[PDB]
RNA sequence: UUGAGAAGCUCAGACGAGUAGGCAGGCGUGGAGGUUUGUGACGAAGCCUUGGGCGUGAGCCUGGGUCGAACAGCCUCUAGU
RNA sequence: AGGUGGGAACGCCCUUGUGGCGUGCACCAUCGA
RNA sequence: AUUGGAUAUGCCAUAUAAAGCGCUUUCGAAGAGUCGAGUUGCAGCUCUAAAUGGGUGGUCAUCUAA
């Protein structure tokens, strides 16, 4: 894969950029970052306010300034009652997502915004989500 | 841009006034 | 032996019961968190208004 | 009724405004920091708007030079909402752009160090750095606020120690003008930003302790 | 996004500007797509399509 | 602003719109590259088209 | 052996006009009579309510309106419908207690021979 | 040193038959929206040519003759292509 | 909304690296239900 | 020029009348060779009802065909 299956022009934008990030420095994180902006829609799959809230804040709950990153959609759970004090970074926010992080939290980030906040990608978590969907 | 039963057969709603003067006249 | 043979139906209408306040229900808890959810105002728009 | 008039699509209206709020600044009373954030996004686009080399790189002078016209409480306030609002909207800039809006942190940077002088002569500087030294600790160089951009302290690195010699040519006398940039680079969490700001320094051992 | 003119000079009808402006209209931030538009006109330009 | 209202305001002359947002936060992607958040970081450069 | 729905919009604007034409004629009256409220039958419908027929026998001598001037001042009747609870007939009381309220019948002139 | 249509530019190697089949980029025809401050009775389309030109090719551009009212390039949509 | 091994990436390292050290996404094994 | 339902107004009308709803120490008529059963391809043939009855649905509910 080399170059993106869509035609949103705001997706050859980020692609313009992560391609250059990814040759002009060391980090692997640039080519990871771009090695999933060409996936399909299929292939980035949805991941929630809950299971993001979930792997930054268990078993030490080691939360304490990483920024969480999937290159997908922060889509929501409302299951969840409460949310911590994340921080997000990713291309789609639903509406229900972006209104329940601000509402108590922190920042929402397109990976524009990560480029000039984690140039390098340091201090972060990149997440996928689940591509299982038992049989389909 | 826009900003109990013995009550209900025997009492009736008002006369409904009348706006606009030609629903008066 | 269960119940008879016509009254096992009541268990295939009871799901319709549901099905009508499934979704009414449905449709106003998702409005009441979507009241809820209303971003801040940020008064620095504002001024140029 | 007085910040929708700095936002003018006219330069003989945008300045025609300015002058006036001299007038409306050099008041001695009490502001609140929003206020200061509202007047602020005014001189932004008094800014922003702004056509040609030798008016933009006066403008600018005329925006340094409004701080000692601040009243003495207050001149602490009004640069501090410039910092905020000079680092919550720095990336909608582009690099046609940005070279303009470098000197205005330039100068803001500088005259800043200016103030702390006149200020000097009243009282001690020890306090009178310590509390713009608090400015910044609640400004750019705080921690906790990760949304402050690097290419704000990376410009205020090159900045800090030129304009603190052009403003005291002869002698600038030992007092905590680096401890910014020493707590910033031991526990902030943008890691470039404590990796490659002492490679951006240009800190003075000499004269400082 | 980003960054923008916040007032409008608000014309005459003699060609003069006029002293009152107004604040710019928030729709005038949003996505330029020359891709999903060419779908969408695409698709409303044959809704008036009398049949053969 | 109230046929299309705002990114986080819904638009008053219709019910349950939002303005959409952007995948890239600055409309403006060949202008953060140059910025000083990445020229910091990269590695050196090597040349142009290269010598033969 | 085909539905084709090329007349839609017309029977769209052809239902639009006649509506139209029947205001005509009745131009300070409503172009339809007020429906009771009256609750669906299944199980799965009983709490909802729509408009129904028409208004009872006794949902209609108990609101002042007898069987004879319902009909002329555009109140449906259902002679079939039967009122089996007091809120069946309390909530329909206050369909036509308000419709009586709202409403205005212009008078007529009468034919008494004189002398 | 300007060679940033980053869908561009540039450097170096290996390779080149091809059936069923699979994939990709393009050429041309009739109509539709947009565009060329588009061409046309000083001659549009067509047609003919021992004339010239381009492309690997489907094709296109043109000189001469004929002729007499319309027609084309570009980006999309569409098919009785 | 279970631990144990991998494993994307990212910190701190000091044997520069190597290696150590910590958090370990998807997916896969392992024993929980 | 033909025609609509209205509005006002003039003359006629025949009203010894007609109608709505209380109130009942009173009465309250309801469709057959059809319904129905048997049986041949809703029709044919044989047979042939009843008045809280008769029909269709779960002792009840709901309807009032010919």
């Amino acid at each position: 894969r080399s170059k993106p299956a869509s035609e949103n022009v705001y997706l050859k934008l980020l692609v313009k950029l992560y391609r250059f990030l990814a040759r002009r420095t060391d980090s692997r994180f640039n080519k990871a970052i771009l090695k999933r902006l060409f996936q399909s829609k299929t292939n980035r799959p949805p991941i929630s306010i809950s299971k993001i809230a979930a792997l930054t804040s268990r078993k030490s709950a080691s939360s304490q300034n990483k920024t969480t990153v999937v290159v997908g959609t922060v889509t929501d759970d409302e299951r969840m009652l409460t949310v911590p004090k994340l921080s997000i970074a990713a291309l789609r926010f639903t509406k229900s997502a972006r209104a329940r992080i601000l509402k108590a939290g922190g920042e929402v980030l397109t990976l524009d915004q990560l480029a000039l906040r984690a140039p390098t990608g340091s201090n972060t978590v990149l997440v996928r989500g689940k591509k299982h969907a038992r049989e389909a | 841009p826009d900003p109990t039963l013995d009550d209900v057969l025997d009492k009736e709603i008002s006369i409904a006034p009348a706006k606009t003067e030609v629903v008066r006249q | 032996t269960f119940v008879s043979s016509t009254m096992v139906r009541a268990a295939i209408r009871n799901q319709a019961a549901q099905r009508y306040v499934n979704r009414q229900e449905s449709k106003l808890e998702r409005q009441v968190r979507a009241q809820q959810n209303v971003i801040p105002e940020d008064p620095l728009d504002n001024v140029f208004a | 009724p007085f910040i929708k008039k700095l936002a003018a699509n006219d330069r003989k209206t945008r300045d025609k405004a300015l002058e006036s709020l001299q007038r409306f600044l050099s008041q001695k009373k009490k502001f609140e920091r929003l206020d200061f954030l509202k007047l602020w996004k005014g001189l932004f686009y008094c800014m922003w708007m702004a056509d040609k080399p030798l008016y933009q790189q006066k403008l600018s002078d005329n925006l340094a030079a409004l701080v000692p016209i601040v009243w003495i409480d207050n001149r602490i306030l009004f640069q501090s909402t410039f910092w905020e609002t000079m680092g919550r909207e720095w990336t909608g800039i582009d690099i046609l752009r940005t070279d303009k809006f470098y000197l205005l942190m330039r100068r803001f940077c500088a005259a800043a160090f200016r103030d702390i002088q006149t200020r000097s002569k009243t009282a001690l500087l020890d306090k009178v750095v310590a509390e713009y030294n608090q400015m910044w600790m609640d400004g750019p160089f705080n921690t906790e606020n990760l949304a402050f951009p690097n290419g704000i302290l990376f410009h205020l690195a090159d900045i800090w120690t030129e304009e603190l010699r052009k403003v005291y040519p002869e002698d600038v006398p030992k007092a905590d003008w680096y401890l910014p940039f020493d707590s910033t680079i031991k526990s902030s969490h943008n890691v470039v930003l404590r990796k490659t700001l002492p490679k951006r320094l240009d800190r003075v051992s000499e004269y400082t302790k | 996004m980003a960054a923008a003119r916040p007032t409008v000079s608000i014309y005459n009808k003699d060609g003069s500007v006029s002293s009152e402006t107004l604040a710019l209209p928030f729709v005038f931030k949003a996505p330029i797509r020359p891709d999903l538009v060419r779908s969408v006109h695409t698709a409303v330009a044959k809704n008036k399509r009398q049949p053969y | 602003d109230s046929v299309f209202g705002s990114t986080t305001e819904v638009a008053q002359l219709k019910k349950n719109y939002f303005l959409p947002e952007n995948i890239i936060s600055n409309a403006d992607v060949t202008r953060l590259i140059n910025s000083d958040e990445i020229q910091s970081i990269v590695k050196a450069a090597g040349p142009s088209r290269v010598k033969r | 052996y085909v539905k084709t729905w090329f007349n839609q919009p017309g029977r769209k604007l052809r239902r639009r006009q006649a509506r139209q034409t029947k205001a005509a004629k009745i131009a300070p009256r409503p172009v339809e009579a007020i429906r009771p409220a009256v609750k669906p039958p299944t199980i799965r419908y009983n709490m909802k309510v729509r408009a129904g027929r028409g208004f009872t026998l006794e949902e209609l001598k108990a609101a002042g309106v007898s069987r004879r001037v319902a009909s002329t001042i555009g109140i449906p009747v259902d002679h079939r419908r039967r009122n089996r609870s007091e809120e069946s007939l309390q909530r329909n009381v206050e369909r036509i207690k308000v419709y009586l309220a709202h409403l205005i019948v212009f008078p007529r002139k009468a034919g008494q021979p004189k002398k």
